[PDB]
RNA sequence: UAUGUAUAAAAAUAGAGUCCUGUAUCGUAGAAGAUGGGCGAUGGUUGAACGGAAGUGUUUUGACUUGUCCAUGAAAUUCCAGAAUCCAUUGCAUACGACUUUAA
RNA sequence: CCAAGACGUUGCAUUCUUCGAUGUCGGCUCUUCCUAUCAUACCGAAUUCGGUAAGCGU
RNA sequence: UCUAGUGGGCCAUUUUUGGUAAGCAGAACUGGCGAUGCGGGAUGAACCGAACGUGAGGUUAAGGUGCCGGAAUGUACGCUCAUCAGACACCAGAAAAGGUGUUAGUUCGAACUAGCCCUGAAAAUGGAUGGCGCUUAAGCGUACUACCCAUACCUCACCGUCUGGGUUA
RNA sequence: UAGGUCAGCAUCAGUUUUCGGGGGCGGAAAAAGAAUAAGGGAAGGUGGCUGUUUAUAGCCCUUGUUGUAAUACGUCCACUGGGGACUGAGGACUGCGGCUUGCCAAGGAUGCUGACAUAAUGGU
């Protein structure tokens, strides 16, 4: 257990539920909560399953004036945050101040594309679901319910991935550099019986 | 596949009272428990499950379902102990183990002689 | 309640008397009256005032006893001069002290 | 949490039957107490002695012989169901009996929905020979050259830093 | 607890299967699939594959002589390729073929005496050439697919199939 | 969505045009672009660089134009203005056409080709407040209603 | 400037309740790095204090604490119970609390 | 609401570039961090280009040296705390507001 | 469902509220929902019968 | 001995009568509600636990521990893939017969017998395992520990009632 | 000497919670196992050539010795070492006990200190 004042996920391969219910905790713990990638959320069953399910969230609609009738997002982040607000207090002020606390968006914008992104073990796909059980993702389950801008997060992230590329090649010259002074020193040996 | 469950591999235990021991498979009882040894008198036969465990990368000859003795000569004539050792791997969990030990002063002398060593951070121009 | 010993190496005190350190040498005086404090009351006390030179010998003479056993022992004069305190990462149930 | 019991008993002594005879059984039970109910159950149906004209002459808890050693055990057991027509037989590799007898509970609880009450065990007996087997997976657990994958790793700290290795 | 099948490299220059991607390059040509959708072992011991499958059930097990069909119709495939021979049956209006793009589209007219001219795209890496149509290809399951496109497109509707006739089928498929 | 990275205006706008910006151009001192107008003479750098910028990162080009409505017999005097979008070519191409059309007119003959299906959008005539048989063509109640 | 913090971060869970009543005399407190009621009984008595700024300087100071002792732990997840001298605020919930080292057993 | 407001590869999981998570790395000694000195190093911390996805930044071009020894100082805090609107005008609008105009 | 679609078989009055009062049928008007589909679209079986289908009309 | 109120009852278990049926009418035994809060069943007069003076501490019942929500994203072995799965008694409802569904069993490849799932299954404002969501479950069956908390139990303080023992200093 | 408000520790008492140690007894006087002597056995067959019976691996079954073995489990100690929390009712003496007349953890909390003497605690 660890407290940071922001906690950047990194939402590739999470699990909607898995991760909805751990960042709701820590929201209403007190930690402002930054969930990125949301096109990327996995959700297990296959897609038509999934697809259905939110035909069927479409169909609630006030019979007089629908614009009081529930508001269906379709953005993955808002999709991510309605599964959020489901798990928080949200009409009362104690859960609606922790909703502030969280930012779920589509990619990694520049302000988080330059920050440490870490995952929840508990929410994975990979440790979670019996491999060869079908799943969905979030990104193309939002492209086909109304989501219109799936393929300019793709091209942005591509670009954003090349440039950090370029930027873990330059410090792994530096991490290399390091290592290859650090051994030149008498110092290593005399912290050997220490552990270090 | 570098991981295979049977017969004579080595084993190191990750839950139980015996956490960081290590074993080697006897049998194999089933797909989810094993008859496991080791030549230390702490370490007791019994059949353990495969979640309390991880698979080394050590195989040694072991006829199936040796007694303690056999598989002791075995692991001795095998030199399992410090051939476990000379993987990075081991190298790692005694330096956790020494590092978890250490106590205060130790603690304040590393910070000192990390310090000595980071002053360098000499590289060529 | 308010100490945590350290595993570090014992030093000798053997050579200088503790004796003389008991509850009436420590003993603050009596005042048995509500009225107190000022700003030259403030003045007052401090290192530079009161502070008994017998206080002061005591004090250089216990020093310099013990000097020569951090001496001794290497990396304890920086050691006591340091001050300890919890970074990032540090669980006191964890680390032994 | 079960323990072979080898519970021995006999109708009191009367003047029809000055000498009772004594009917022995090795049954699986938690405890002394429900071994001794099910003993009386067993024998209120076949040889007409109640709890109260009966009384159990030896209690006895017996342990495994050779725990150190895998087993192959064959379990007739009569299941009851919804029709309550039907009997069993099955095989499990273990070391010990009682341990055989409680992964019988369990598979024919999560199998055929059996509870505690509805199976009663016919006989659990040691197969020693590999050809008496006729359970293909027990025989392909007896394969010479078994090896396999280690399944299902899995291997509090919320919020791990790198993406999990899950591997080898 | 394990099951395996053994099957024989060809002379196939790379029999390449990193991340379950099977590149299979060939003399014919280089097909690229990918073999993500089975968790099955591919081992590449010199000129032997061996498909493993550990702790599977029947459903499980029937799929790993599915990858093994799948793998050797791609080194077929890549080693001498697939061609399927349609002939076309006309009984009064003959069937007019175009072909584009070097029979890349194939344009149907004047089928069954309709003035709809039928277009069909036929999928990557098969070319269809000239009333027998030969379509020639690396990836056997497209040159199928597309032959089937082709036959779905020539189809009669709300027509008694006894007495009209008419359409393109499937003559011969080797290699 | 899409978001207006960045403007570029003209070195001298027209009373017309600038006359959109103020509900009161009587009594202001008619000030709107006038510093605009002192940096584009002095310091054509920022231009480029604002157009240089237009030509790296934008993917749609709008020209502002505005309407000579003092050709037209309207006692209106505040000229129309609005965005039209730039089509054709790189988005290099779309920017020197603009800047070389800054201050110039285009004529409808260019546009339109006296035969093409276009779009007309506008605003209906406002017919006030009506009733449900009216506004909405519901049948007329009886006679005999109350 | 890492020389100081002699104490344990700590977090204001909620008060100890049932699922429609609360006690809020006794505060649950989840502290950092304690995972088990294991690790909970070495912070078993501890004094945690809740520190808070506000704008009147009593005793010529911007900082009122509420002080607290550590009674026993909560759940198998490491939280413990604690009391403090006045109840601390239902609006507190999520605040950080700081748990000092003493009084020490160690 | 802070007490170190320390950490930027993308990926697959029947594989990745040694693995078997970060209990790790980076930083951490000095009146909440003083005043001096000797050796050693020539490092370290701090007072124009690039970045448009939300570019809030990144990169580069006068104090302070705990790299290493030495000497003074701390206390009695003597046990926890220049525009818009009105007035006026317009009818492309209009129940009234509002809207569209004009008005030095 | 069963085989000779018969024979069988399995499914989809009360007086609780209102008597210090809930305006009582039909039409007209207007809206919306359901599908157990009349027409339209798409296939399938020998102008005749079914499947998806409540979009639009009736 | 004198007198009040009552002399409309209702629900549940098991037994049962009239009835096509009923949240129907009529009875028998016991317990409840009426007259009764409290913890649990999302919610509810009689269901489950437990019956209540004011408080402190500890421990429990029924029920539960992914989040809402206090408490294990516990342990062990399995079953299940559902194009509108399943999710805890009362209870908010479903059947015969079926399945190139799957996991097992029984008997001579075959017939079967059993679980889960699916079909049978078919309505009208948008919508309910309580919600979010959940698929090597956060579903289902069984075992096993740890944990959560009622006004219940336990120790203690105080209030009142009743009860018994003292009190001519 | 005695007394105001809030605190910290100590030694006690009552209630309870949570870790640990030593010992006794019981069971098939645990079952196993180890080391060491025998007999017998076959394999899912080691060396030797698909087949055989400890060889250039071993395993199983039976019996003795070490053995009066150990550990686990059950159970008890008027055996014992810590950590935490709430509580301090009563008010000279009487009692029941222990110790050695005085003392004592024995018929309900005292002791040693500090800060503030404040709007601190408490009330509204």
């Amino acid at each position: 257990s660890e407290f940071q004042k922001v906690v950047v996920i990194d939402a590739k391969g999470h699990l909607l539920g898995r991760l909805a219910s751990v960042v709701a905790k820590q929201l209403l713990g007190g930690q402002k909560v930054v969930v990125v990638r949301c096109e990327e959320l996995n959700i297990s069953g296959h897609f038509f399953r999934n697809k259905l399910k939110y035909l069927a969230y479409l169909r609630k609609a006030c019979r007089y004036n629908p614009s009081r009738g529930a508001f269906h997002f379709r953005a993955p982040s808002r999709i991510f945050q309605k599964a959020v607000r489901g798990m928080l207090p949200h009409k009362t002020a104690r859960g609606q101040a922790a909703l502030e606390h969280l930012q779920a968006v589509e990619g990694i914008p520049p302000p988080f594309d330059k920050q440490k992104r870490v995952v929840v073990p508990a929410a994975l796909r990979v440790l979670r679901l019996k491999p060869g059980r079908k799943y969905c993702t979030v990104g193309r389950l939002s492209s086909e319910v109304g989501w219109k801008y799936n393929d300019i997060v793709a091209k942005l992230e591509e670009r954003r991935k090349v440039k950090s590329a370029a930027f873990y090649q330059a410090k792994l010259a530096k991490q290399k550099k390091i290592a290859s002074a650090k051994e030149a020193s008498p110092v290593n040996q005399k912290l050997s019986q220490f552990g270090y | 596949f570098k991981r295979y469950v049977e017969v004579g591999r080595v084993v190191l235990v990750t839950k139980g009272e015996y956490t960081g021991k290590l074993a080697v498979i006897v049998d194999i009882v089933d797909h989810k428990r094993a008859l496991i040894d080791s030549p230390c008198s702490e370490f007791p036969r019994q059949v353990i499950r495969y979640g309390s465990v991880v698979l080394t990368h050590i195989v040694m000859k072991l006829p199936r379902g040796a007694r303690s003795g056999i598989v002791a000569k075995k692991w001795k004539a095998q030199d399992v102990c410090n051939k476990w050792a000379s993987s990075a791997w081991a190298k790692k969990l005694e330096a956790k183990k020494v590092r978890s030990q250490l106590n205060d002063f130790d603690r304040f002398a590393v910070m000192r002689l990390k310090k000595q060593r980071r002053e360098q951070v000499n590289v060529a121009v | 309640r308010y100490v945590i010993a350290t595993s570090a190496p014992k030093i000798d005190v053997s050579g200088v008397s503790v004796e003389k350190f008991t509850k009436a040498y420590f003993a603050k005086q009596k005042r048995s009256g509500p009225v107190k404090k000022d700003e030259a009351f403030f003045a007052e006390n401090a290192p530079k005032n009161a502070l008994p030179a017998e206080r002061i010998a005591d004090q250089k003479a216990v020093d310099a006893k013990l000097l020569p056993a951090i001496k001794a022992i290497p990396n304890m004069k920086e050691y006591l001069a340091a001050s300890f305190a919890l970074s990032n990462g540090d669980r006191p149930h964890l680390m032994k002290f | 949490a079960l323990k072979e019991y080898q519970v021995v008993g006999r109708k009191v002594p009367t003047e029809h039957e000055p000498v009772p005879k004594l009917f022995r059984m090795r049954l699986f039970a938690p405890n002394e107490s429900v071994a001794k109910s099910r003993y009386w159950y067993f024998l209120k149906m076949i040889n007409k002695v109640k709890k109260a004209t009966g009384e159990i002459v030896a209690i006895n808890e017996i342990s495994e012989p050779k725990p150190l050693k895998a087993k192959v055990f064959g379990i007739w057991i009569r299941y009851d169901s919804r029709s309550g027509t039907h009997n069993m037989y099955k095989e499990f590799r273990d070391t010990t009996r009682v341990g055989a007898v409680e992964a019988m509970y369990a598979d024919m609880a999560a199998r055929h929905r059996a509870r505690f009450r509805s199976i009663r065990i016919l006989k659990v007996v040691e197969v020693e020979k590999k050809e008496d087997v006729r359970r293909n997976y027990v025989k392909q657990l007896l394969n010479p050259h078994l090896k396999f994958p280690l399944p299902h790793r899995r291997t509090k700290k919320v919020f791990a830093p790198h993406r999990p290795s899950t591997f080898y | 607890i394990y099951k395996d099948e053994t099957l024989t490299i060809p002379k196939g220059v790379t029999v390449d299967i990193k991340a379950r991607n099977v590149t299979v390059t060939g003399p014919r040509g280089t097909l690229k699939q990918n073999l993500r959708h089975v968790d099955i072992e591919m081992k590449k011991q010199g000129n032997t594959i061996k498909f493993i499958v550990w702790h599977g059930s029947r459903k499980h097990n029937a799929c790993i002589r599915s990858v093994y069909s799948i793998i050797n119709n791609m080194i077929i495939g890549v080693t001498q390729g697939f061609r399927y021979k349609m002939r076309l049956v006309y009984a009064h209006f003959p069937i007019n073929i175009n072909l584009t793009e070097n029979g890349t589209v194939v344009e149907i007219r004047n089928f069954l005496g309709e003035r709809i001219t039928r277009v069909i795209k036929c999928l990557p890496g098969v070319t269809v050439s000239i009333d027998e149509i030969i379509l020639e290809g690396n990836s056997l399951e497209n040159v199928s697919q597309s032959a089937a496109n082709i036959k779905q497109i020539c189809n009669v509707r709300n027509k008694d199939i006894r007495k009209f006739l008419d359409g393109i089928y499937v003559s011969e498929r080797g290699n | 969505g899409l978001r207006s990275l960045t403007t570029v205006w003209a070195e001298h706008l027209s009373e017309e045009v600038k006359r959109r910006f103020y509900k009161n151009w009587f009594k202001s001192k008619k000030k709107a672009f006038t510093k605009y107008a002192k940096k584009y003479a002095e310091s054509t750098q920022s231009i480029n660089r604002e157009l240089e910028r237009i030509k790296k990162y934008c993917s749609v080009v709008r020209v502002l134009a505005h309407t000579q409505i003092r050709k037209t017999p309207l006692a209106q005097k505040k000229a129309h203005l609005m965005e039209i979008q730039v089509n054709g070519g790189s988005v290099a191409d779309k920017v020197e056409w603009a800047r070389e059309h800054f201050e110039k007119t285009v004529d409808i003959k260019s546009t339109f080709e006296q035969n093409e299906m276009i779009d007309v959008i506008g605003v209906t005539r406002g017919k006030g407040n009506e009733g449900t048989t009216a506004r909405w063509g519901t049948k007329r109640l009886p006679r005999k209603t109350h | 400037a890492q020389g100081h913090r002699l104490y344990v971060k700590a977090k204001h869970l909620s008060f100890q309740r049932s699922k429609h009543v609360i006690h809020p005399g006794t505060s649950i407190v989840k502290i950092e790095g304690c995972d088990s009621k294991e690790e909970a009984q070495f912070y078993l008595g501890k004094r945690v204090c809740y520190v808070y700024k506000s704008s009147k300087a009593v005793r010529g100071s911007k900082i009122r604490v509420i002080w607290g002792t550590i009674a026993r732990p909560h759940g198998n997840s490491g939280a413990v119970r604690a009391r403090f001298v006045h109840n601390l605020p239902a609006k507190t919930f999520g605040s950080s609390l700081r748990v000092m080292l003493y009084p020490s057993n160690i």
